[PDB]
């Protein structure tokens, strides 16, 4: 937790680093939906994808993060992330709204920044959620602590291409299946294997369905991701 | 030594964690296949000396009366685990809901206890990697792996430790989503094999498995609702059976 | 309650009335007071139910423990020892009473915690409100050497004793027998006597009978 | 000064052919003084409903504190807890507090989404657990509830009859308890579908 | 509860008899209140069964320790442990013990720990409500340096009277002989010791 | 790098500072013991810096409860508060069982302490060793216990300086006197052999210093030797010197 | 005990609270304010034991004032009540509980209608039209529960308080030296200076 | 285990490298007027695409008439502003007084100076 | 990564290493052998030093009324090893009812082991522990621990620097026997046999005051005294 001659947070910056070299993350936030894909790290024909989740989890009803690094550090302070959330509740009968509970999270990790010997945390974190204060919100924390919010975004591998490729197609008022397609085609063009196929990602939105009033997470199932991929044409 | 003794490298790498997983490299062979009906879990019972007796050192335990264990890395790491594994089963959930973990959850609880390793000041990871099979009401049968970094994650089949590539090659070519738990034995057995230098027999080897209800295992007879553990480890003469039938 | 172990010439049976009471309400009336502590050691008891389920699932936990630990069947001298430290730390404050039984490497147990801390052993004991007339059986009818034939009769006339004479106890009879070569077999409602008698008529109502203001679909899912 | 008898109230639940029933009055009171009439005491966490009689204060807490529970039991378990289990857990966390307990009175309510089979079960403030299969009563009027219950409750009623039969239970022994009444809500519970009304009663 | 230990020419006997009650209930008639701590220090237990047994439990616990470190313990030693035990939790305790051993070098020796904690060697030793009634008997009819069969029936003497009249106390009277040749348990019933 | 930090295993399984801590010892003043008949001699050897100390006046023998003496060389202090745990280990001891600690039981007692010293870096092993030794319910003792926690008993024990020369002073004993020695004896003995030893240190004139703790000259209790009976040992000494 | 009255019509909410202080055997002061502004919309009126009363209070007005600050936002009244709430069904079972009762009225910005809370010192919280503590609800409750109405304006509002407060000076045995008003709607909170006539 | 501890020329490395890290944070900028004072301070654009509604603004209200604005750890920051605050509401609360600019710094200053020892 | 137990590229443990080499400084040699109803080990005493009372010189400790051990490692060490395992043993008694188990307490003293292993401030203890009891349930036995926090049971078992030539003789005798313990009904007989085989293996012989034999039987465990071993010495001098 000490300073470099330059300012610099050794430990931060190498933990970077390692998160780096994690899959890569991407939150797109759309006008009516927000969407978080991810290519899985080291996989294999024998790997159980179906009974799979070690990148998307769900924080609240209304909260979910995709996360970039040591799926331990994460689970640690997603535990934490969820208490929150309902510590939160149950003081004023109302669901968290996102920037408190990332604020909250991320001061967790800041505080591994400047006290107490422990490494910090080798994760970074990309929540996509839902209030009634600000409605669909993106966001973003890494081991320094610090967090922003998103129109789209991404974590991991490949960040400077893959936020390139974001950049480029992203327009103010996109629709959720244009942003999942484009989702897709980034991480397609930023893998670092073959081909993009269903058993390499993992998928998750979070829609308010007009039929209706709140706001509803679906984690994609293996197949659907499958048919999702055949649709937007990577086949 | 308050002090976390695994820090991160310029690269980006968990130096101690990188190291325990070379100690687990160096560890026996053990696999876990997984079936329709069930789950096996094997590995080696590497013998140092013929004087000592081989049983009075269950390298697969069992952690609630339907979740088993087996390893491959430092031994002592992987005892004292299993006490904690087995402890915390109670502690953070028999002791609250009156029933026992799913195995996930064990899993994802087991997963903590060496993240904090990880961590934690002044200590090195666990030189241990798990092979931890269960089943569950709910979630069905399931074989999870876990390793010094707190990393778990759920597979069809598997190998660890010494042998494993060639192993978990040969499981990939053998595993299909259609079987039945004697088959998996068979391939357990089979994989086994091939990464057993020595005599391989009942005495050498260690199966258990994870499948239907043994009510003759329960201890008395009554109450209707639990019928059994599901947790079996395999005896000397049964592993021969099958030996036999190569 | 009441509630009694009765140890015979190869293992060990007790028993207990079912009838649960919230001071002269019979709540449940036919609630178990049969514990297992382990497969093979079962405990029956009395004082504030709350607690001798408590201190039984407790210990039972830290048996199951013990024994994994040590590869060893688990003993009752321990399950013993155990409730008795535990109960004696709490001053009487956990009002439980028990009597556990069972069989283990070392032969056949039978004893009595009051929930002071203090333990007894006997080859016939009670405990409950219904103390005094189970054990007035117990003192008339016991003999050394029974078969486990003779043991469950008696254990199970002196569960009677109480359910007839003792308004704390009733409903049925419960028992469990501990034999040491074979698996502990638990026998729920090995009596049953109390059975109330047809209602004179039938109290369903007709439908509509009931004036409803709202009506409305709760949504379950999410 | 009983913290049982200040606010008042009173729950019962049954059981029928492939479903549960579960009401409870709506007073809300000081003592002698009624203060509102509208203090549901029925509560669910997905298809599991829990009734709480008893200090008022408490009876929120505990629901606040289950819903907690429930919601990160299902977070982690990635599933709704099921009656059964829920049970155990709020009889464990009653005897958390087994030396300055919630004065309540809880009642479980539910059908296990697995098997099918209705569930209920009561507990004292302290964990004591009554898991009987035909009803369970909790409340200022619990005497009451017994005598009714007793009287009227017969096995394996239809949903359309297990109303009328609980509600009957219910607005009765309300009327003979000074501290409950002023409205009533029932629940019929179906593995499917769950239906709630209301009651029309004496207002005294 | 009757209970007492008469240290004798060849040793130490303790006697007690058999009954616990609450109240005027006999909740065990056949109560074994002659504790073992060690393997030739034996204790006779007075008042809360709760406090008692524990007490000796974690004497006995003491004692194995002390044992595996640096040998077989005095009786005096075992006294102490007693009496540290009971005179810190004075407050919290009711209970007074009789601590009765055999050694080679000092034969049979006698203690007492009475209420509050205070410890007092003695010939012999009589405790419980029942002994009220025999320290007169008893006081008259102890000589030292007798013969272990005399000393039985002083013992089985003083305590049939003190079975006779607190009602407290009765069942049978058991006794534990502590001398070179070992340990001897004996047992005399009420068919016996009633008329004498 | 292995002896910079005290717990650390050297590649052939030594522990380097404990080793150094001895070295510490080496440096120091010369004292010994002998077990005697029926209790055990003490001696030590103060050397006299200069005209301006007070004579027979900075005692450095020490004793435990009041049948346990107490006899160290190397850094002082690090015996006393050896001594002064002794004390408290001791009491404890007494409170509990009220019999004084034997002394089988109070080495022991010292050893595990001193062990622990040796088992984490933040603390230097003691830099000292003792001899001591008393009278308990059977027989006497004599110990000698060294900066790693090893202790053993003895028949006789010296340490220090003048240790080589000292120990074949007390080897000879052993060899003449199998049958044992009187407490009178062993004291003039010790006199003697403190007398030898100090030649390794023939610089500086030095006053001696002896105690003993005997069932019959003592009744079992530790007292220090002065007067008459002192003199008598200093001129028995002072004799077979030449 | 003192005198706390809400009533909330249906487009605020009005709270009279007793301006006496009352001290043993002397009345100290004749123009106390039992109320405190927890945020711009939400007013929250108290009556308890003598310190316990204004340092509970406070303690929940800094709390809620902390809140607004660092989110830039301002509390439903929902939400400031089970925050107060909870904190008195925390104290309930502490060493040395706050003897305290409040009322809680805003005018939620965001569903834009009124809200009366009540909320005993054992952490009991309820929802209602009008509502009070202590002996007031005696009095006052019969002429509510007949003179209310949902659609009442401010002014009718008043004017029931009013005659409630008469009820109250005619049948209850202490003077609590009058009532101070205040009404909490869409522009604010303000104060009825005028309840001594109106 | 001293962190921030003096070199052979009386400096604290860890305070001088922090000062470092305050050179490489965005600037900020404030001048008081006759009868007001402003803060500006230049968005940071390493990456763009940001959701400006929500991103952390650089100029924090501590109170209804006290700001700050700083250059630095976007992370440290919080933590001052959050103890900042909470003095101000505490200030309120004992003294019956919001807290004065000068006071309110003193504050903030206290703290990171207390980090340095 | 040389000093304190993390792990090394290798994936290795050095301090835990070498603190297996410090097992042997002491440079005795021991053995244990199980009988048809009891346990026996021998151990070498060597009082070097004249000055030193023989009697105090011991590496076999007596744990509980049933368990014996023998230390191969420095004394220090070997004490406090000797004292937990002492205390853990009465305390397993005062809680579970029962006396504490030889393999348990092996079990036990292992874990405590593992972590110095695993905690850098804590260094491993620089001994080998052969716990050996009669136990109620599993008969004669022997379970040795190290300092990597290993433990495990044997048939037979030897420590020391010669600990290979002594395990190959033994291991040598249970391949011809073909039963896993010394078929003889008396302690006297298989304390000879170990004596025996001891002398076979290290090509020496021993008086009295060089041996140090435990035995354990069923309810308790001794160390046989110099005129205890010499009867035992004498009755082997006619076999070889
Ligand atoms: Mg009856
Ligand atoms: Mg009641
Ligand atoms: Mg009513
Ligand atoms: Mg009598
Ligand atoms: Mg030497
Ligand atoms: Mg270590
Ligand atoms: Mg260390």
């Amino acid at each position: 937790t000490i300073f470099s001659p330059e300012g610099r947070l050794y430990q931060v910056e190498y933990a970077l680093e390692s998160i780096s070299h994690a899959g890569t993350a991407i939150g797109i936030m759309a006008s009516d939906g927000i969407v978080l894909a991810a290519e899985r790290k080291v996989t294999s024909t024998l790997l159980e994808q179906d009974t799979s989740t070690e990148k998307l989890y769900k924080l609240n009803d209304k909260i979910a993060v995709a996360v970039a690094g040591l799926t331990a550090d994460a689970e640690i302070l997603i535990n934490t992330a969820r208490i929150h959330a309902q510590n939160y509740l149950k003081t004023y009968n109302e669901d968290i709204p996102v920037e408190i509970l990332v604020r909250r999270l991320s001061d967790i990790k800041q505080g591994y920044t400047q006290h107490g010997g422990l490494r910090p945390f080798g994760v970074s974190f990309i929540y996509a959620g839902y209030d009634d204060r600000y409605g669909y919100q993106l966001y973003t924390s890494n081991p320094s602590g610090n967090y922003t919010g998103w129109k789209a975004i991404s974590v991991g591998a490949n960040t400077s291409a893959a936020q390139t490729l974001l950049q480029m197609d992203y327009k103010d008022d996109m629709k959720v299946d244009d942003a999942i397609e484009l989702a897709l085609k980034t991480l397609s063009k930023t893998t670092d294997s073959s081909a993009l196929t269903y058993d390499r990602l993992e998928f998750a939105t979070i829609r308010k369905g007009a039929n209706d009033g709140e706001v509803y997470q679906k984690i994609f199932k293996p197949q659907e991701i499958k048919d999702i991929l055949v649709k937007t044409g990577i086949t | 030594y308050s002090f976390s003794l695994t820090t991160f490298s310029p690269s980006g790498k968990l130096g101690q964690i990188d190291y325990a997983l070379t100690a687990v490299k160096q560890g026996v062979t053990s696999l876990g296949i997984k079936a329709t009906n069930g789950v096996v879990i094997a590995t080696e019972k590497k013998s140092s000396s013929p004087l000592a007796m081989s049983e009075t050192l269950s390298k697969v335990s069992l952690l609630t009366p339907d979740i088993g264990a087996v390893y491959s890395g430092m031994g002592p790491d992987y005892r004292v685990l299993v006490d904690k594994s087995r402890k915390v089963a109670h502690t953070s959930y028999k002791r609250i809901y009156g029933e026992y973990p799913p195995t996930k959850l064990l899993v994802s609880e087991v997963a903590k206890i060496m993240q904090e390793a990880t961590q934690s000041g002044g200590v090195r990871p666990f030189g241990v990697s798990l092979l931890i099979a269960g089943h569950d009401e709910f979630n069905g049968f399931s074989l999870y792996q876990v390793d010094p970094s707190g990393s778990y994650f759920p597979w069809k089949a598997t190998a660890i430790g010494k042998g494993s590539v060639a192993a978990k090659t040969f499981l990939e070519k053998r595993w299909n989503d259609e079987l039945e738990l004697e088959d998996a034995i068979h391939i357990a057995l089979l994989t086994l094999k091939e990464s057993v230098e020595g005599e391989f027999n009942g005495d050498t080897i260690e199966l258990a498995i994870i499948g239907d209800e043994n009510p003759d295992l329960l201890g008395y007879t009554g109450i209707p609702t639990d019928k059994g553990p599901r947790f079996r480890k395999l005896t000397s003469q049964e592993i021969n059976d099958r030996l036999e039938a190569l | 309650t009441t509630i009694v172990g009765v140890k015979f010439n190869n293992g060990v049976v007790i028993a207990a009335d079912t009838r649960s009471t919230q001071g002269p309400i019979v709540a449940d009336k036919n609630c178990a007071k049969l514990h297992r502590i382990s497969p093979k050691i079962w405990c029956a008891g009395a004082g504030t139910a709350a607690d001798t389920e408590a201190v039984t699932q407790l210990i039972g936990s830290n048996i199951e423990l013990h024994s994994l630990y040590t590869s060893r069947e688990p003993r009752v001298v321990s399950a013993l020892q155990m409730l008795k430290q535990h109960l004696f730390k709490y001053q009487g404050h956990i009002g439980a009473y028990l009597i556990v039984a069972g069989v283990d490497p070392t032969g056949s147990h039978l004893f009595s915690i009051h929930a002071h801390g203090s333990t007894d052993v006997g080859y016939y004991l009670s405990l409950g409100s219904g103390s005094l007339a189970a054990m007035a059986v117990l003192e008339s009818h016991w003999k050394q050497d029974l078969t486990k034939e003779e043991a469950i009769k008696l254990a199970s006339d002196a569960i009677q004793a109480g359910i007839w004479n003792d308004l704390g106890s009733g409903s049925n009879v419960d028992v469990c027998v501990m034999e040491i070569g074979k698996d502990a077999e638990y026998l729920r409602n090995y009596l049953t006597p109390n059975v109330r008698e047809e209602k004179q008529k039938s109290y369903k109502f007709p439908r509509g009978t009931t004036a409803v203001l709202k009506e409305s679909i709760v949504n379950i899912c999410d | 000064s009983d913290p049982s008898s200040i606010n008042g109230g009173i729950v019962v639940a049954m059981t029928g052919k492939d479903c549960v029933a579960i009401a409870c009055d709506l007073r809300l009171g000081s003592q002698s003084l009624g203060v509102s009439n509208k203090f549901e005491k029925i509560f669910h966490y997905g298809h599991v409903f829990l009734g709480i009689t008893g200090l008022a204060t408490d009876v929120t807490t505990l629901n606040e504190m289950f819903r907690y529970k429930t919601n990160l039991y299902k977070l982690k378990e990635e599933r709704a807890i099921e009656p059964e289990t829920f049970t155990q857990l709020v009889s464990s966390s009653l005897y958390e507090r087994r030396f300055g307990p919630y004065f309540v009175g809880p009642v479980v309510a539910g059908i296990n989404s697995k098997s099918g089979k209705p569930f209920i079960a009561g507990f004292d403030l302290i964990g004591c657990i009554d898991e009987a299969k035909d009803f369970i009563v909790s409340g200022t009027a619990s005497d009451q509830l017994f005598g009714m219950c007793e009287s009227l409750y017969e096995p394996n009623l239809e949903p359309e009859d297990l109303f009328e039969t609980i509600s009957q239970a219910l607005l009765n022994a309300a009327d003979r308890d000074a501290l409950s009444g002023w409205g009533a809500v029932v629940y019929i519970i179906k593995k499917d579908e769950v239906v709630k009304r209301y009651l029309k009663m004496r207002q005294d | 509860t009757s209970i007492m230990a008469v240290t004798f020419k060849d040793g130490v006997i303790l006697g007690a008899d058999s009954r616990t009650t609450t109240g005027a209930y006999i909740a065990n008639r056949v109560t074994d209140k002659l504790t073992r701590v060690h393997d030739k220090i034996w204790c006779c237990r007075s008042g809360s069964a709760a406090d008692t047994q524990a007490i000796a439990d974690i004497v006995q616990y003491h004692l194995e320790l002390y044992t595996s470190q640096y040998g077989t313990p005095s009786t005096e030693t075992a006294a102490s442990v007693f009496k540290e035990l009971c005179y810190e939790n004075k407050d919290n305790l009711t209970a007074g013990i009789i601590v009765a051993g055999y050694d080679d070098k000092n034969k049979g020796e006698v203690y007492t720990i009475p209420l509050g904690g205070s410890v007092h060697k003695l010939p012999y030793a009589i405790a419980g409500s029942g002994s009220t009634f025999i320290y007169g008997y008893c006081d008259k009819n102890f000589r030292e340096n007798m013969s272990k069969e005399e000393t039985v029936d002083f013992i089985k003497h003083s305590l049939s009277q003190a079975i006779k009249w607190d009602g407290s106390s009765g069942g049978v009277i058991r006794m534990v002989v502590l001398t070179a040749a070992g340990v001897e348990r004996l047992i005399f019933y009420p068919d016996e010791y009633e008329q004498l | 790098g292995y002896d910079l930090s005290n717990s650390v295993f050297s590649p052939d399984g030594r522990n380097f500072q404990v080793e150094y801590a001895v070295k510490a010892v080496e440096n120091g003043t010369t004292s010994i013991g002998i077990k005697c008949n029926d209790g055990v001699v003490f001696a030590v050897e103060k050397l006299i810096t200069s005209k301006l100390l007070v004579p027979q006046k900075n005692v450095k023998i020490q004793v435990v409860d009041r049948h346990i003496g107490c006899v160290y060389s190397g850094l002082i202090p690090d015996g006393r508060h050896l001594v002064n745990r002794g004390r408290e280990e001791a009491a404890s001891f007494k409170k509990l069982y009220k019999t004084p600690i034997p002394i089988p039981a109070f080495a022991d007692r010292l050893g595990q302490y001193v062990q622990a010293h040796t088992l984490y870096n933040s603390v230097r092993p003691f830099g000292v060793s003792t001899i001591f030794g008393g009278v308990d319910k059977n027989g006497a003792h004599l110990y000698m216990l060294e900066p790693s926690g090893s202790y053993w008993g003895y028949k006789g024990a010296a340490t220090g300086k003048g240790r080589q020369s000292a120990k074949a002073e007390l080897e000879k004993l052993v060899d003449h006197h199998p049958e044992g020695l009187s407490a009178r004896e062993a004291v003039k003995q010790a006199a003697k052999i403190i007398y030898l030893a100090h030649e390794d240190n023939k610089e500086k004139d030095f006053e001696l210093e002896i105690s003993w703790c005997s069932l019959s000259e003592t009744n079992g209790l530790h007292k220090f030797v002065k007067g008459d009976l002192l003199q008598e040992a200093i001129d028995f000494a002072q004799k077979e010197i030449n | 005990m003192d005198i706390i009255l809400g009533i909330r019509v249906q487009d605020s909410v009005i709270l009279a609270s007793s301006k006496a202080v009352t001290r043993g055997i002397s009345v100290l002061k004749d123009s106390d304010d039992k109320t405190r502004q927890l945020s711009p919309h939400t007013l929250m009126s108290f009556a308890g034991e003598a310190g316990d009363t204004v340092q509970f209070a406070e303690y929940i007005q800094a709390n809620i004032q902390l809140y607004s600050i660092r989110e830039d936002y301002e509390l439903s009244p929902q939400a400031v009540s089970s925050f107060v709430r909870q904190e008195l069904a925390k104290s309930i079972r502490s060493r040395r509980p706050y003897q305290v009762n409040v009322l809680i009225g805003g005018y939620d910005k965001k569903k834009n209608k009124p809200e009366l809370y009540q909320i005993d010192y054992l952490g009991t919280k309820v929802e209602l039209p009008y509502g009070a503590h202590g002996y007031s609800g005696f009095y006052t409750f019969s002429l509510l529960d007949h003179h209310y109405r949902p659609d009442m304006t401010t002014e009718e509002g008043l004017d029931l308080l009013k005659l409630c407060v008469q009820e109250l000076e005619k049948r209850m045995p202490m003077d609590f030296k009058g009532v101070i008003v205040k009404i909490v709607d869409k522009d604010g909170i303000r104060q009825v200076d005028d309840f001594q006539a109106q | 285990r001293a962190l921030s501890i003096f070199s052979p020329d009386g400096h604290i490395f860890q305070v001088e490298y922090a000062l470092e890290a305050v050179k490489r944070g965005t600037c900020a900028v404030g001048v008081k007027g006759k009868n007001c004072v402003v803060l500006g301070c230049e968005r940071r654009s390493t990456l763009k695409l940001q959701d400006t509604r929500i991103t952390p603004s650089k100029v924090s209200k501590i109170d209804s008439h006290v700001v700050l604005s700083f250059s630095g750890l976007n992370a440290d920051s919080r933590i001052l502003i959050e103890k900042a605050r909470v003095e101000a509401q505490s200030h309120r609360l004992t003294l019956e007084d919001p807290v004065t600019v000068e006071y309110l710094t003193r504050y903030v200053a206290g703290v990171q100076q207390r980090y340095t020892q | 990564d040389r000093h304190i137990t993390i792990f090394s590229p290798e994936g290795r443990l050095y301090q835990v290493e070498y603190a297996f080499k410090a097992t042997n400084q002491t440079n005795i040699n021991s053995l244990a052998v199980r009988g048809k109803d009891c346990t026996v080990v021998i151990s070498q005493k060597k009082v070097p030093d004249k000055l030193l009372d023989p009697t105090t010189v011991s590496y076999i400790f007596c744990i509980s009324r049933t368990i014996g051990m023998v230390v191969n490692g420095p004394i220090p060490d070997a004490r406090n090893a000797a004292l937990r395992a002492k205390a853990e043993a009465a305390e397993f008694r005062y809680k579970y009812g029962y006396d504490m188990p030889c393999d348990v307490l092996a079990k036990r003293m292992a874990n405590l082991s593992q972590i110095y292993t695993q905690r850098a401030y804590m260094r491993p203890l620089g001994v080998i522990l052969t716990f050996v009891s009669v136990d109620e349930e599993l008969g004669p036995s022997i379970y040795k621990t190290d300092p990597a926090g290993y433990y495990v049971g044997y048939k037979a078992t030897a420590t020391g620097p010669k600990q290979q030539e002594i395990t190959t003789n033994l291991e040598n005798h249970f391949k011809k026997s073909k039963i896993d313990h010394i078929n003889e009904e008396s302690w006297e007989k298989v304390v000879e046999f170990a004596i025996t085989h001891m002398i076979d293996a290290l090509g020496t012989e021993f008086s009295k005051n060089d041996l140090e034999v435990g035995v354990a039987t069923k309810d308790k465990f001794f160390t046989l005294s110099a005129e205890n071993i010499e009867e035992r010495l004498v009755a082997i001098a006619e076999q070889d």
